[PDB]
């Protein structure tokens, strides 16, 4: 959680890191997405891509991103420390993030938090000794009508109870991957008592088009 | 046949970690040329 | 018309909101999307701007600025720099999840809105800044963009109109403050997401220094329907200066939390009791409602009876429409804990560039934790009010106002509850 | 001429287009309080001390970054301007450590002088203050980051004048810190000038440490002979 860096033996500028050639081609596409003279605008994706190659960002991907984009490393340090997704400390294989803002707290998300804490035997911000799960607390993740909700890696698991999140953890520990969706009856965001709107079939092309167009 | 009972957004169950970047790489061939500011960098 | 609500399914902007139909190009084109777009692009940017501003469409981001004037701000001859349209797909405000549904189930509507807006203001390309958490939504949006590129709808000679328009998707990195337009512009440029000072406005200097117009996903996706159906049809709904339809996300202590499209001037009680199935324990169990997400103050049960869910009626009730995110709290809720959690969210999501928010929001976080615990005195309460008056209006961006408003609303509507908590703590500890 | 007429407290004054409110007030002879503004650095506009009230405008504007408009009436001594100054001083002094007797900037501190002039006289902060870990940037500049007010003159000087680009703000919110983020020393030929531009006692001169006090020193104006610049 510290915003300063100390050279540990496992995290130092001499730690080996380098992009794979397919990641290099992805980097060239990303820097081609931007106008010339503004290559630093590709600092945000490319550095994230480095995390997508490693799972965490030591200070060797920071310097490599600064080197391949011709920017000072202090700007890359600012970008990595400002945003919350960039892991400057090695997290476990499955990064569980539980939303505990007010709309999710109103639908009993703390029960999910203590259920995960009891099942995994760890606390918030701790990692399992097998380096499999990392449990932290996040803000609103944009699925407030499906509260309570967690996010594991890139996937969203919504409308959960303690039994559902225990089943999610059991499926993750067995080596499988669950379905990233709400655990209740509804599919994405419809009311649980059936479709209160959009029951009629869509009209199609040319419906209601004004004259003179 | 009109059907209002199934969920058609099922492709995201099969998306990998590099799906967005490979999609951008495939899209890179369709893009128009970018404008230039006349210099390599503001520090140039 | 004086009574509003009960919108028919034929008048909905966002058909296939719940993803029940195909979201790809074949499914979107069969629902009316990408239909006669060449005529829209060839009828003229001034015609598109006139059709937009005739409908009375306001900004759906939460500010409520008239989008016709805002889009016509950059309708000026070029001076060698390119012009850019930027789509705000962050949606970090608590209670708000409508843009996720728009970019997940109707991406081609967003792409067509990008093309129509870019033709309207002569923009070179579109930069859609999606949230970092929304990986699957970003992948679906990129798939739809690739499908539009392959069919010749966007890119070089877009839809056979002689106009060249590219669409780009930039993923965020998990910052709520990056949702605001100037901080979003700085985030696209590869810097820290810290807001700029206006003036200069983004229409003068925006992304990369080029002229830029930042617009919400919802206010962009409606524009092809504005151009096709006409402005008078959109202006038929809602009250005066509150025209159109709105996506409402109802959550909190309700029977069925859901996202639903409805008219602009719907009563709040009718909307909750019709689309959400009513609150838990019946309408007599309602304690408070936050109508527009965490940026807007709450209103109590007495205000909620005869309030309309548009901009003007909520401004009259000392609140705002915001993003139309209705968070409902029943009588079994520690509302002081909810407001303290909102202030803690604002403390954790704050860019920290400028002094009043950077110190004051932490000050309210500490004093609201003390208020929740009851370890305070009543004379502090008015002092806290003064602290809010030292944050609102003295900040670079509007996160300070959006953090000061919930404290003011909580104080104004529930001062006796806080005083009772403090006197109970004083009795039980002394 | 293309000069425009603005008003400071009802007094008319001609200014060039693009002139800020602070520059117009300096032209009429009034020094608006400032922390992050510097006439040889780029405009940041984050300390919010230069907030002034324009007449018939219901929002205070930052005078260090607001260009003047024709017919604007600037009120530098109005009631809400003083209210904004007092509030910004309260926010700035909420987390500052009680270090004035043991700080080398005492007696020439900008924060002390503007707190005495434009600020209030008592504190309502009943909570605990923050503490920032000290940094090392070489044997020339003594660093006490607890006294920093995040004015960002460090990065502006190191990026625009020194041309080093080694300082920056790491973190977010109240945990935002100014530093190099690594064990690096800021050794340029113009490094010590940051000690001149820090308005607080965060960056002090290490050879000068704990030796004298500004009120008891006699100033003699002389010419440097270390080089041929003069
Ligand atoms: N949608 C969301 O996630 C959130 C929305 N909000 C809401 O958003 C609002 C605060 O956001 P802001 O962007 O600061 O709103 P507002 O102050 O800025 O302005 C909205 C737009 O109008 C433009 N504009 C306004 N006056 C102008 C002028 N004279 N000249 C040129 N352009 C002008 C601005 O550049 C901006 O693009 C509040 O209503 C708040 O409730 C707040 C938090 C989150
Ligand atoms: C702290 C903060 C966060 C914001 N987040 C968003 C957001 O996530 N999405 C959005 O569309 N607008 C957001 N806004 C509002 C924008 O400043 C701006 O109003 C919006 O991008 C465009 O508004 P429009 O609908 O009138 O075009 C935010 C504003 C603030 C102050
Ligand atoms: S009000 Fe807060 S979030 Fe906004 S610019 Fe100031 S410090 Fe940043
Ligand atoms: S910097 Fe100024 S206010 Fe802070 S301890 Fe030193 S003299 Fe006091
Ligand atoms: S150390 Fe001094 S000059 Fe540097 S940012 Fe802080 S207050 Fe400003
Ligand atoms: S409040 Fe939890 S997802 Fe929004
Ligand atoms: S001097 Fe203008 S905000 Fe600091
Ligand atoms: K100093």
């Amino acid at each position: 959680a510290l915003f300063v860096h100390r050279d540990t033996p496992k995290n130092n500028p001499e730690t080996p890191f380098d992009f794979t050639p397919e990641n290099y081609k992805r980097i060239e596409a990303i820097v081609k997405n931007y106008p010339e003279g503004h290559k630093a605008a590709a600092v945000l994706p490319v550095l994230d891509l480095a995390q997508r190659q490693n799972g965490w960002l030591p200070i060797s991907a920071m310097n490599k991103v600064a080197e391949i984009l011709q920017v000072p490393p202090m700007r890359v340090y600012e970008v990595a420390t400002f945003y919350t997704m960039y892991n400057r400390k090695p997290v476990g294989k499955y990064h569980i993030q539980v939303c505990t803002t007010t709309p999710c707290m109103l639908r009993n998300s703390d029960s999910i938090l203590e259920a995960i804490q009891k099942k995994l035997g760890i606390k918030v911000g701790e990692t399992t000794p097998d380096k499999l799960f990392t449990l932290i607390e996040v803000e609103c993740l944009g699925a407030c009508v499906n509260a309570p909700m967690v996010q594991i890696n890139d996937n969203y698991y919504e409308d959960l109870t303690p039994k559902d999140i225990e089943e999610i953890i059991d499926e993750l520990k067995a080596g499988k991957i669950p379905k990233p969706g709400p655990r209740s009856g509804r599919f994405s965001c419809e009311p649980a008592g059936g479709l209160t709107s959009l029951t009629e079939p869509p009209k199609g092309p040319g419906f209601g088009v004004q004259a003179g167009l | 046949p009109f059907d209002n009972t199934t969920y058609k957004n099922l492709q995201h169950h099969d998306y990998s970690t590099y799906t967005f970047l490979d999609l951008n790489l495939d899209l890179s061939k369709f893009r128009m040329p970018q404008p230039s500011s006349g210099r390599e960098s503001p520090r140039h | 018309k004086t009574s509003f609500g009960s919108l028919k399914d034929e008048d909905r902007i966002f058909t296939n909101l719940y993803g029940r139909h195909d979201w790809r190009l074949k499914g979107a084109q069969s629902r009316g999307d990408w239909y006669k777009t060449k005529e829209i692009l060839l009828k003229g940017p001034d015609w598109i701007l006139g059709e937009v501003k005739t409908s009375g469409l306001r900004g759906r981001g939460g500010a409520g600025f008239p989008t016709g004037l805002k889009w016509s701000f950059m309708n000026k001859p070029s001076d060698g720099r390119p012009k850019y349209l930027v789509v705000n797909a962050d949606e970090g405000e608590p209670g708000t999840c409508k843009d996720r549904e728009i970019i997940r189930h109707d991406p081609h509507k967003l792409v067509e809105g990008c093309l129509v807006g870019g033709r309207a203001m002569g923009a070179r390309a579109a930069y859609i800044y999606i949230r970092g958490e929304f990986y699957n939504e970003a992948s679906n949006l990129q798939v739809a963009i690739r499908e539009a590129y392959e069919a010749g709808l966007i890119g070089k000679n877009a839809c056979g109109s002689g106009y060249d328009f590219d669409v780009f998707v930039v993923r965020g990195a998990g910052a709520y403050i990056c949702g605001e337009e100037t901080a979003l512009i700085e985030s696209i440029e590869g810097k820290q997401g810290k807001p700029r000072l206006k003036p200069p406005f983004p229409a003068d200097v925006g992304v990369f220094g080029c002229p830029t117009t930042v617009a919400n996903v919802e206010t962009v996706a409606v524009s092809p329907t504005i151009c096709r159906r006409g402005g008078a049809w959109f202006a038929s709904f809602g009250r005066e200066r509150n025209s159109g339809t709105k996506l409402f996300n109802i959550s909190g202590h309700v029977n069925n939390p859901c996202t639903v499209e409805e008219e602009m001037s719907v009563p709040l009680k009718e909307l909750i009791e019709k689309h959400a199935g009513g609150v838990t324990g019946g309408w007599d169990n309602l304690l408070a409602v936050i109508p527009g997400g965490s940026s807007t103050p709450l209103i109590p049960k007495s205000v909620c009876e005869t309030v309309l869910m548009d901009f003007d009626a909520l401004i009259q009730a000392q609140t705002g429409l915001g993003t139309a995110a209705v968070i409902v709290m029943d009588r079994s809720t520690d509302i002081v804990k909810a407001i303290a959690r909102l202030i803690e969210f604002y403390k954790h999501e704050s860019c920290g560039q400028c002094t009043p928010c950077r110190e004051g929001v932490d000050w309210m976080n500490k004093v609201m934790a003390r208020f929740v615990r009851g370890d305070a005195r009543p004379a502090e309460i008015d002092s806290l009010w003064e602290i809010s008056k030292q944050i609102e209006g003295h900040t670079i961006c509007a996160l300070g106002d959006g953090a000061a408003w919930p404290v003011q609303g909580l104080i104004r509507h529930f001062r006796p509850e806080l005083e009772e908590r403090m006197q109970r703590f004083a009795q039980q500890h002394q | 001429s293309n000069l425009i007429e603005v008003f400071v407290d009802g007094q008319s004054v001609m200014v060039e287009p693009g002139t800020t409110v602070l520059q117009a007030c300096e032209k009429v002879g009034m020094q608006i309080p400032r922390f992050c503004y510097h006439e040889r650095l780029s405009v940041a506009g984050n300390c919010r001390m230069c907030l002034v009230e324009i007449e018939k405008a219901p929002k205070v504007v930052a005078a260090c970054a607001m260009p003047v408009m024709k017919g604007w009436n600037i009120l530098t001594n109005s009631e809400k301007t003083k209210k904004a100054r007092e509030g910004v001083m309260e926010f700035l002094l909420a987390n500052h450590p009680l270090d004035c007797p043991i700080c080398d900037q005492g007696g020439e501190c900008d924060l002390q002088d503007q707190s005495m002039m434009f600020g209030s006289d008592r504190s309502r902060f009943l909570e605990g203050k923050r503490a920032v870990e000290d940094k090392n940037i070489g044997p020339l500049v003594k660093t006490i980051m607890t006294r920093c007010i995040q004015c960002t003159r460090c990065i502006r000087f190191a990026s625009e004048i020194a041309g080093v680009d080694d300082l920056g703000t790491t973190g977010r919110g109240n945990d935002m810190q100014v530093g190099t983020y690594i064990e690096k020393m800021f050794m340029s030929e113009l490094s010590g000038n940051i000690i001149d531009i820090c308005p607080v006692g965060a960056l002090t001169s290490k050879p000068y440490a704990f030796t004298a006090r500004p009120w008891e020193t006699r100033k003699t104006e002389s010419i440097d002979v270390m080089d041929a610049v003069g």
